[PDB]
């Protein structure tokens, strides 16, 4: 679900940062 | 009528930002002192303007402009009063006998705030009536409480030095991302075939995410990462005065002003008004002249 995906797209942002370290 | 609405709105937030000037011995934002000077020198020009604004459009009934006049005012001696605010508070902790403070690694009301919004919107989740458009106006509260807890954990795990916490804040900030991505998953589901066995499902996948929570509230608790209250002596609450003075008086004849401007707006044939006006005008003017000399006089570093 792309609408639901884009409601969490500032959480998906700080995953992406998480994940570096 | 257009300005009307403004003028109110202006009145209120001058009402409530003046509270920042009542004890300012804490810090209320992030800015340095020149960070401070900056912003009233920036905002004393805006205003400066918007007076213009506000003067002309309501004599010649230009209603839409003066409501953005007014706007652009309010908006000014906002930031202007944030700014005098800090200021003081940094004179004040300035003076020797002045015992500085430490900044808390998490903001613990918003934080507080987050946990709790998180609970409920889970128990909305939860709740054996709630609509499916409930589902996703419950996904939009946990999208942005748990992003900004995750914001939160690497702005603590950048501010200590302390390996342990650093490494601890990402790992909690992970949990609750991980087991919010799970909710997700299930929020899809039930949002896309709404069974009575999906919402179990999607209520099931709560509890990881109110657990992580938890446990992040927990770790984050930890004494040693709280903030510690400055300590202003007598001398620098002396000190800190005169700009406390002169904010103050600044906010007085802002608000006698916008009363002024709201009344010659409805009716702008009105001579001892339009003078009342520029007497307003001039002592905001006079004010924000004070408050900068003694900033510049009253400079910690």
């Amino acid at each position: 679900n792309e609408d639901i995906d884009q409601m969490f797209s500032t959480l998906l942002g700080e995953m992406d940062l998480l994940t570096q370290s | 009528a257009p300005g009307q609405k403004e003028c109110d709105n202006a009145l209120r937030q001058l009402e409530t930002v003046r509270e920042l000037l009542e004890n300012p011995v804490q810090p209320i934002n992030d800015m340095s002192y020149f960070g401070c000077l900056d912003s009233v020198m920036e905002n004393s020009k805006v205003l400066g303007e918007a007076m213009t604004g506000i003067s002309q459009n309501a004599k010649n009934g230009n209603l839409p402009e003066f409501g953005d006049a007014i706007a652009t005012a309010s908006k000014a001696l906002c930031g202007f009063t944030e700014a005098a605010a800090q200021a003081a508070y940094l004179v004040g902790v300035s003076d020797p006998n002045s015992q500085a403070g430490q900044q808390g690694l998490v903001e613990p009301t918003q934080f507080a705030r987050a946990n709790q919004a998180i609970q409920m919107a889970c128990q909305s989740l939860g709740e054996p009536g709630c609509t499916q458009a409930q589902v996703l106006s419950a996904a939009t509260i946990v999208a942005k409480h748990t992003s900004a807890l995750c914001n939160s954990c690497r702005l603590a795990s950048a501010r200590t030095a302390n390996p342990t916490a650093k490494r601890q804040f990402v790992q909690s900030a992970k949990e609750v991302a991980n087991s919010t991505a799970n909710l997700v998953k299930t929020i899809k589901a039930l949002d896309g075939d709404f069974t009575e066995e999906n919402r179990a499902q999607c209520r099931a996948a709560t509890a990881p995410l109110l657990e992580a929570v938890d446990n992040l509230s927990a770790f984050a608790s930890n004494p040693e990462f709280s903030s510690v209250p400055a300590q202003i002596s007598p001398e620098g609450r002396a000190a800190m005065e005169p700009i406390v003075i002169s904010a103050k008086t600044m906010l007085e004849s802002a608000g006698g002003l916008i009363q002024t401007a709201r009344a010659l707006a409805v009716n702008p044939r009105d001579p001892p008004r339009w003078s009342v006006l520029a007497g307003h005008s001039r002592t905001v003017s006079d004010s924000i002249k004070k408050l900068i000399t003694s900033m510049r006089d009253k400079a910690p570093g």
